C-alpha cells in the first residue's frame, strides 16, 4: 500500500502482538478461575493446603487434565464492593465456613455469632449483582470437631428457632439448609456443598465435580439446552 | 491504648481542621470569572469544542 | 470527657469551615454563565477502534506525545497503541493480571502498573535488551492500588485501598510520603498541570487537595453523597472535577474551596467510573455505567454530547495532551477513539 | 551487554558455498529484524538480505537475488547468510545488523562485529559528494548527504540514517530519522535536512570522532548507503 | 389407472396451506423479534443461528399463500411467470437454508458441549455470522437452477397454466427425464442425506456426553438428565419425521421411474406429495417452538 | 429417445370394433406418459387421447365417449380401443410419449405443450371400410 517500510515493519509486528496474545487469551480462555472466600482464616489455609497436596494469592493445580486457579482475596481488608466486580466471570466461587463457629461468638467481638457473620458474608456473596450466574462451591471445615463442639454445647446457643436434636448429622444438615436457604437465585445458581475437614482430601475431586457440572450446564445454556 | 489512639485522632482532625480554616478563601464569582476567561482564551485550541479540518485531524485523515 | 471536648472542637471548625464557604459563596457558576452562549451539539465520532484486548479493560493513560497510549485489561497484558495507526507497540505480561490503574510516564521512558496485588510494577519501555522489563516493583500499600501518576521518571504518586496515598521514588522504592488522611478507599487520583499539588478522591465521599512537596493536605471537599471513583484536574490547576456514584460529576475549586456546579441528569441514574476533561476546560467528559459516555458543557452543565459506542461500562477515558482526540476504555474489549 | 559475534569467512574457492553464522546475545533476538550490510575491503557499505521478526519478510539485493537465502533460528539466538553461489566480488567483510521497528524505534542499532569472507578471483542513490574533508579536533564541522529520491513521507518523518564506521570499528548508529539521535551517542551530533538533500553536523571534534561516515535509507528496501564521507585526523 | 388425484386437494390443501402460512409467521416474527430485542443482551454462541433460522423460515412461508390460491384454483398458476419462478426459487433456497441451518446450529452445540477446550477452539468461527452467511450462499448456489429452469406454461390446453419448470434450454428433450432424476437426487443427497446425518451424530455424541456426566444418583440430576434427553430426541425425532415424506416420497418416485412400480403407487404419491409439503412447512412452523422458545432464557427474554 | 410402435391397422367395416396397442420402451407412468395422434391421409396430427394431471380423459371431442384408451406401466402398452368406425378414421395414427413434469410444485403433469418436439411414433395407416 502506501504505508512506509518501516511502517509495514511496525504492523508485522502489530500482527505478531495479536497471534500472542490470541494464544495467551486461548490459554487463558481453558483454565478454571475460582474465588476463594471465608469468614476470615476459618479454613482458608488448610484447604487450600490440603488441596495442594499481601494482596491477592493465586495458586495454581491441575487435576485430571484441568488447570485450575484460586484467587484469595483474605488479606484485602478494604471496601470489597470496589473490587468485587472484577470477578464476575469466575467459574466458582469456594465459600469456606467453620462449622466451629457455631458456639463462637466473638465475631467482630461483641456479641455477635461467626456463624451468623458467615452468613451474611454468604449472601452478600451469593446475592451479588455480578455473582447472580455463578455457582458457589460451600465448604464446612471444622467437621472433626463439630462432632465434640455439638456434643458439649447446643445448637441452639447460636440458633435461638427450632434446631431440631444434638446429634452431628441432623445438625450438619440444619446449618446446610441454613446456609444454602440465602440463595434468592435458586433459577440460576446452585450451591455446592460439603463437609471437610484437616484430613479431608477428597476437596480437590469435590472441586473438579463441582466446577466440571458448572461448565456443563454454562455450556447447555449457551447451546440452549437448557 | 485504643482510647489514647482516639485521643492523638482527634488532636489531628482537630489541628487538621484548624490549618483547613486558616487559608485565604476566594470569591466564587471571581473563581468563576477566571474558570470563564481560561476557555475563552483556549478555546480556539480545542480541537473537541471546535472541530478540525481532515489535514489538521491526525485520525480521520 | 476530653474524647467529648474535642469532637465538640472539631464540630465547631466544621462549622467555621462550612459558613467559610458560605459567605465566599457570592454568585454560582450557572448564574455567572447564563449569559454566555451554548456550545451546541459535540457530536464525537468513532475514529479508532483498538482491538486486542480480551478482557475488560480497567485503565488507559495518553502518552505525552498524544499518540502512543497505554490500556490495562483483566487479562495480564498492557497493550500499548499508536492511536494514529491502531497498531500495537508492545505487549507486556502481567505477574499480577488484577489491575484496574496504569500510567505512562512523560517522558515515555516508563509505563506503570498496578491493582489487588498491592505492588506498583514500572516497567521500562526503553532498553537496550529490546524488550519492556519491570524496572521496580513499589510495595508497602495495604490495599488494592486504585490510581499511580507520574510526576517525574523517579516520583510516582499512588493511591491504593487504604487511606493512603503514597509518593514513591522508583530508583530507591521508599515512600517519601504517605499522604494519610482520608477514612475511605481512594479511588481516583490527579496530579495538578504545575505537578505540585493533587487531588486525591475516595469512598468517604470528599476529595482532598494534597501537596507533594510538604506532604500535607489543604484543603478537604465534600458535597458528594456517595463514593467518588473518578477525579480530574481543570487544564489550569485552580479546579478539579469528581465522578461518583451519585450519578453527578461535581466541579470543585481550589481558590474559593467550594463546589463550582453539578453536571447530573434525571435520566442518568448509573454512576460515573471515569472523568476526565477536554483542554481549555470547556468540555467535561464522563464516562458512565449505562454502557456509554457523556460530554458534559463544564460552565453550563449541559448534556451537549453521549458517546454510545460501548456495549459495557466505559471504565476510563481520557484526553490528548493537545486536545485532540479522546478515548474510551470498557468492559467489552474494545477501546476506542473519539473525534 | 549486547553481542553479535559472527562467524563464517575466510578463503573460499569462487563458486563455492559458505553459511554465514551469527551468534546473538541477550537482546531478545526473537523481536528483532536483522539485517546483513557488506564492505569491500576498500569500497562503502551495500545491504544484503535481511529477516523480519518471526521470519515473515525475507528481503534480498538484486545481486544475491537468487544465490543469498537469509534465515534465523530464534532458539540458540543464531541468524543464517547462505551464499550459494559465489563471485570474486563477494570478498567483503560482512556486519549483522539488529533492527526493530515501532512508532519510536531505533533502527540499525547494533552492528556486530563482522567477519570476512575471502573468495579468490529503482534503487535509491546515496552520492555524499563529499568523501574526504581536513578536519581538526574541536572545530565545528557538516557532512551531506543527498538523496535521488525524497525521503520524506506521508507519515511526516523523512527516512535518513547516519552511521560513524571509526577506524577498525563497527558503524555506530549516530542518528536515525533525521535529528534523532540514538542512544549512547554525545549530543554533538545534529541532523537536519530538506527531504532531497540531508546534512550531518558535528559540533566537537574528538579521538573517536574520525572515521568514515555513511548515510543509509529505509523508504524503500534496496537501503543504499552513501559512499562514506572520511574525517582525516588534524 | 386413470386416476388423476383426489378431490379434497384442491379444497383442503389450500386451507392447511393458508393456516400453517398463519402459524409459522406469527411464531417465527415473535421469536425473531425477541430474537432481535435480545442479541446484544444473551450474546448466545448461536443466537445467530436460529436468528437465521427464523429469517428463512419467514421466507419460506410468505410466498406459501401463492401456492394456497394455486390449489385453490385447481392446478392453475395465475400469479405470473417470474412470480413463478422467484417464489420456487425462495422457497428451495428456505429449504436448504433451514436444513443446513438446523445442522450447523447442531455442530455448534456439539463443539461447545462435547469438547469445551478444542472444540470450541475450532467453534469460534462457526459461531461467528460468517459461517450463516457461506451457508445462505451455498444453499442459494444449490437453488440457482430452480431459478434458472422455472417457467410458466400451460399444459393439455386446459387455459389454466401451471407453475412447471422448463427444461429444454440447458438439457435434451431425449435424456429430459434423467436429467430431472439427477437433479431430485443430488437435491436429496446434498440437502438431507449428508446434513441429517451431520445432526444425527452431533445430537448422539451429545446425548452420549450429557448420559456421561448426569447419573441417576442425583435426584435433581435424573430428571435433568431425562428432560435433556427428551428434548434431543424430540428435535430428532421432529427432524426425521418431517423430513422422511418430503424427500422419501420424492426419492421412491425417482426409483419408481426406473423400477416401474405399480401405477396405483405413482397416483398414490403424486396425491400425497401435497401433504408431504404441508408437513415440511409445519416442520418449520413448529421449528422456533423447539428451538428459541423451548429455552427458558429466550422466555425470560420475551417477558 | 422412448421406442414405441403403433400395433394394429386392420380392416374394418363401419361401425366396427378395434384395439389400438402402442408398445413402448422407456416411457412409464411415473415418467414418460403417452398418448395417441392420427394422420388421415392429407391431413393434419389431431390428438385422440391423451393421459394428463387434468381431466385424466382427455379424449377428442370428436371421439368423445366412443374410444377408449389405456395405459399400463406394467405392460408398457397403451390399448385404444375404438368403437363404431366411420370411414373418416382412416388414420395414420401416432402413438406418441412425452415425459412427466415435475411434483416439487408443478404437479406432476404430462408436458403436451412439447409434444411436436416430444418423441413420436412411425403412425400406423388404420385402413376402414364402410
Amino acid at each position: 500500500c502506501t504505508l512506509s517500510a518501516e511502517d509495514k515493519a511496525a504492523v508485522e509486528r502489530s500482527k505478531m502482538i495479536d497471534r500472542n496474545l490470541r494464544e495467551d487469551g486461548e490459554k487463558a480462555a481453558r483454565e478454571v478461575k475460582l474465588l476463594l472466600l471465608g469468614a476470615g482464616e476459618s479454613g482458608k489455609s488448610t484447604i487450600v493446603k490440603q488441596m495442594k497436596i499481601t494482596g491477592i494469592v493465586e495458586t495454581h493445580f491441575t487435576f485430571k487434565d484441568l488447570h485450575f486457579k484460586m484467587f484469595d482475596v483474605g488479606g484485602q481488608r478494604s471496601e470489597r464492593k470496589k473490587w468485587i466486580h472484577c470477578f464476575e466471570g469466575v467459574t466458582a466461587i469456594i465459600f469456606c465456613v467453620a462449622l466451629s463457629d457455631y458456639d463462637l461468638v466473638l465475631a467482630e467481638d461483641e456479641e455477635m455469632n461467626r456463624m451468623h457473620e458467615s452468613m451474611k458474608l454468604f449472601d452478600s456473596i451469593c446475592n451479588n449483582k455480578w455473582f447472580t450466574d455463578t455457582s458457589i462451591i460451600l465448604f464446612l471445615n471444622k467437621k472433626d470437631l463439630f462432632e465434640e463442639k455439638i456434643k458439649k454445647s447446643p445448637l441452639t446457643i447460636c440458633y435461638p428457632e427450632y434446631a431440631g436434636s444434638n446429634t452431628y448429622e441432623e445438625a450438619a444438615a440444619y446449618i446446610q439448609c441454613q446456609f444454602e436457604d440465602l440463595n434468592k437465585r435458586k433459577d440460576t445458581k446452585e450451591i455446592y456443598t460439603h463437609f471437610t475437614c484437616a484430613t479431608d482430601t477428597k476437596n480437590v475431586q469435590f472441586v473438579f465435580d463441582a466446577v466440571t457440572d458448572v461448565i456443563i450446564k454454562n455450556n447447555l445454556k449457551d447451546c440452549g439446552l437448557f | 491504648s485504643n482510647n489514647t489512639a482516639s485521643i492523638a485522632q482527634a488532636r489531628k482532625l482537630v489541628e487538621q481542621l484548624k490549618m483547613e480554616a486558616n487559608i485565604d478563601r476566594i470569591k466564587v464569582s471571581k473563581a468563576a470569572a477566571d474558570l470563564m476567561a481560561y476557555c475563552e482564551a483556549h478555546a480556539k485550541e480545542d480541537p473537541l469544542l471546535t472541530p478540525v479540518p481532515a489535514s489538521e485531524n491526525p485520525f480521520r485523515e | 470527657s476530653e474524647l467529648d471536648q474535642l469532637r465538640q472542637e472539631a464540630e465547631q471548625l466544621k462549622n467555621q469551615i462550612r459558613d467559610a464557604r458560605k459567605a465566599c459563596a457570592d454568585a454560582t457558576l450557572s448564574q455567572i454563565t447564563n449569559n454566555i452562549d451554548p456550545v451546541g451539539r459535540i457530536q464525537m465520532r468513532t475514529r479508532r477502534t483498538l482491538r486486542g484486548h480480551l478482557a475488560k479493560i480497567y485503565a488507559m493513560h495518553w502518552g505525552t506525545d498524544s499518540r502512543l497510549l497505554v490500556s490495562a485489561s483483566q487479562d495480564g497484558k498492557l497493550i500499548i497503541w499508536d492511536s494514529y495507526t491502531t497498531n500495537k507497540v508492545h505487549a507486556i505480561p502481567l505477574r499480577s493480571s488484577w489491575v484496574m490503574t496504569c500510567a505512562y510516564a512523560p517522558s515515555g521512558n516508563y509505563v506503570a502498573c498496578g491493582g489487588l496485588d498491592n505492588i506498583c510494577s514500572i516497567y521500562n519501555l526503553k532498553t537496550r535488551e529490546g524488550n519492556v522489563r519491570v524496572s521496580r516493583e513499589l510495595a508497602g500499600h495495604t490495599g488494592y492500588l486504585s490510581c499511580c501518576r507520574f510526576l517525574d521518571d523517579n516520583q510516582i504518586v499512588t493511591s491504593s485501598g487504604d487511606t493512603t496515598c503514597a509518593l514513591w521514588d522508583i530508583e530507591t522504592g521508599q515512600q517519601t510520603t504517605t499522604f494519610t488522611g482520608h477514612t475511605g478507599d481512594v479511588m481516583s487520583l490527579s496530579l495538578a498541570p504545575d505537578t505540585r499539588l493533587f487531588v486525591s478522591g475516595a469512598c468517604d465521599a470528599s476529595a482532598k487537595l494534597w501537596d507533594v512537596r510538604e506532604g500535607m493536605c489543604r484543603q478537604t471537599f465534600t458535597g458528594h453523597e456517595s463514593d467518588i471513583n473518578a477525579i480530574c484536574f481543570f487544564p489550569n490547576g485552580n479546579a478539579f472535577a469528581t465522578g461518583s456514584d451519585d450519578a453527578t460529576c461535581r466541579l470543585f475549586d481550589l481558590r474559593a474551596d467550594q463546589e463550582l456546579m453539578t453536571y447530573s441528569h434525571d435520566n442518568i441514574i448509573c454512576g460515573i467510573t471515569s472523568v476526565s476533561f477536554s483542554k481549555s476546560g470547556r468540555l467535561l467528559l464522563a464516562g458512565y455505567d449505562d454502557f456509554n459516555c457523556n460530554v458534559w458543557d463544564a460552565l453550563k452543565a449541559d448534556r451537549a454530547g453521549v458517546l454510545a459506542g460501548h456495549d459495557n461500562r466505559v471504565s476510563c477515558l481520557g484526553v490528548t495532551d493537545d486536545g485532540m482526540a479522546v478515548a474510551t476504555g470498557s468492559w467489552d474489549s474494545f477501546l476506542k477513539i473519539w473525534n | 551487554d549486547v553481542q553479535l559475534v559472527e562467524s563464517g569467512g575466510g578463503l573460499v574457492q569462487p563458486g563455492g558455498s559458505r553459511k554465514l553464522s551469527c551468534s546473538a546475545s541477550g537482546f531478545a533476538f526473537s523481536s528483532f529484524g536483522m539485517h546483513w550490510v557488506r564492505q569491500a575491503p576498500e569500497k562503502g557499505l551495500e545491504w544484503v538480505a535481511y529477516i523480519s521478526s518471526g521470519s515473515g519478510t525475507i528481503y534480498y539485493a538484486d545481486t544475491v537475488k537468487g544465490r543469498f537465502t537469509i534465515s534465523r533460528d530464534d532458539p540458540k539466538n543464531t541468524l543464517f547468510l547462505q551464499m550459494t553461489s559465489l563471485r570474486s566480488e563477494d570478498t567483503a567483510m560482512y556486519y549483522c545488523v539488529r533492527s526493530i521497528y515501532y512508532y519510536g524505534s531505533s533502527p540499525f542499532d547494533f552492528w556486530g562485529q563482522g567477519t570476512t569472507l575471502t573468495v579468490s578471483s529503482s534503487d535509491i542513490v546515496m552520492t555524499q559528494a563529499t568523501s574526504s574533508v581536513p578536519v581538526t579536533p574541536g572545530e565545528s564541522v557538516s557532512i551531506s548527504c543527498r538523496s535521488s529520491k525524497s525521503l520524506l513521507h506521508s507519515n511526516g518523518n523523512t527516512y535518513l540514517y547516519w552511521f560513524l564506521q571509526r577506524p577498525g570499528q563497527s558503524p555506530q548508529l549516530l542518528i536515525y530519522r533525521m535529528s534523532n539521535l540514538a542512544s549512547g551517542v554525545p549530543d554533538r551530533f545534529s541532523g537536519s535536512g530538506s527531504g532531497t538533500a540531508f546534512t550531518l553536523t558535528i559540533s566537537r571534534l574528538e579521538a573517536e570522532d574520525v572515521g568514515v561516515y555513511y548515510c543509509m535509507q529505509h523508504l524503500e528496501y534496496p537501503l543504499t548507503f552513501g559512499a562514506g564521507t572520511k574525517l582525516e585526523l588534524k | 389407472c386413470e386416476y388423476t388425484d383426489w378431490k379434497s386437494s384442491g379444497a383442503l390443501i389450500p386451507a392447511i396451506y393458508m393456516l400453517v402460512f398463519l402459524l409459522g409467521t406469527t411464531g417465527n416474527g415473535l421469536v425473531l423479534w425477541t430474537v432481535f430485542r435480545s442479541s446484544r443482551e444473551k450474546r448466545r454462541s448461536a443466537d445467530i443461528f436460529i436468528a437465521s433460522l427464523a429469517v428463512a423460515d419467514l421466507t419460506f412461508v410468505v410466498t406459501l399463500p401463492l401456492w394456497a390460491t394455486y390449489t385453490y384454483r385447481d392446478y392453475d398458476w395465475p400469479f405470473g411467470t417470474f412470480f413463478c419462478k422467484l417464489s420456487s426459487y425462495l422457497i428451495f433456497v428456505n429449504m436448504y437454508a433451514s436444513v443446513f441451518c438446523l445442522t450447523g446450529l447442531s455442530f455448534d452445540r456439539y463443539l461447545a458441549i462435547v469438547r469445551p477446550v478444542a472444540n470450541a477452539r475450532l467453534r469460534l468461527r462457526v459461531s461467528g455470522a460468517v459461517a450463516t452467511a457461506v451457508l445462505w450462499v451455498l444453499a442459494a448456489l444449490l437453488a440457482m437452477p430452480v431459478m434458472v429452469l422455472r417457467t410458466t406454461g400451460d399444459l393439455e390446453n386446459t387455459t389454466k397454466v401451471q407453475c412447471y419448470m422448463d427444461y429444454s434450454m440447458v438439457a435434451t428433450v431425449s435424456s429430459e427425464w434423467a436429467w430431472e432424476v439427477g437433479l431430485g437426487v443430488s437435491s436429496t443427497t446434498v440437502g438431507f442425506v449428508v446434513p441429517f446425518t451431520i445432526m444425527l451424530t452431533c445430537y448422539f455424541f451429545i446425548a452420549q456426553t450429557i448420559a456421561g456426566h448426569f447419573r441417576k444418583e442425583r435426584i435433581e440430576g435424573l430428571r435433568k438428565r431425562r428432560r435433556l434427553l427428551s428434548i434431543i430426541v424430540v428435535l430428532v425425532v421432529t427432524f426425521a419425521l418431517c423430513w422422511m415424506p418430503y424427500h422419501l416420497v420424492k426419492t421412491l418416485y425417482m426409483l419408481g421411474s426406473l423400477l416401474h412400480w405399480p401405477c396405483d403407487f405413482d397416483l398414490f404419491l403424486m396425491n400425497i406429495f401435497p401433504y408431504c409439503t404441508c408437513i415440511s412447512y409445519v416442520n418449520s412452523c413448529l421449528n422456533p417452538f423447539l428451538y428459541a422458545f423451548f429455552d427458558p432464557r429466550f422466555r425470560q427474554a420475551c417477558t | 429417445q422412448v421406442q414405441l410402435v403403433e400395433s394394429g391397422g386392420g380392416s374394418v367395416q363401419s361401425g366396427g370394433s378395434l384395439t389400438l396397442s402402442c408398445a413402448a420402451s422407456g416411457s412409464t407412468y411415473s415418467s414418460h406418459c403417452m398418448g395417441w395422434f392420427r394422420q388421415a391421409p392429407g391431413k393434419e396430427r389431431e390428438g385422440v387421447a391423451l393421459m394428463t394431471r387434468s381431466r385424466g380423459t382427455s379424449y377428442a371431442d370428436s371421439v368423445k365417449g366412443r374410444f377408449t384408451i389405456s395405459q399400463d406401466n406394467t405392460k408398457n402398452i397403451l390399448y385404444l380401443q375404438m368403437n363404431s368406425l366411420k370411414p373418416e378414421d382412416t388414420a395414420m395414427y401416432y402413438c406418441a410419449a412425452v415425459p412427466r413434469a415435475g411434483i416439487e410444485y408443478s404437479g406432476a403433469y404430462c408436458k403436451w405443450n412439447m409434444k411436436d418436439s416430444g418423441s413420436w411414433g412411425q403412425g400406423t395407416q388404420v385402413t376402414v371400410s364402410s
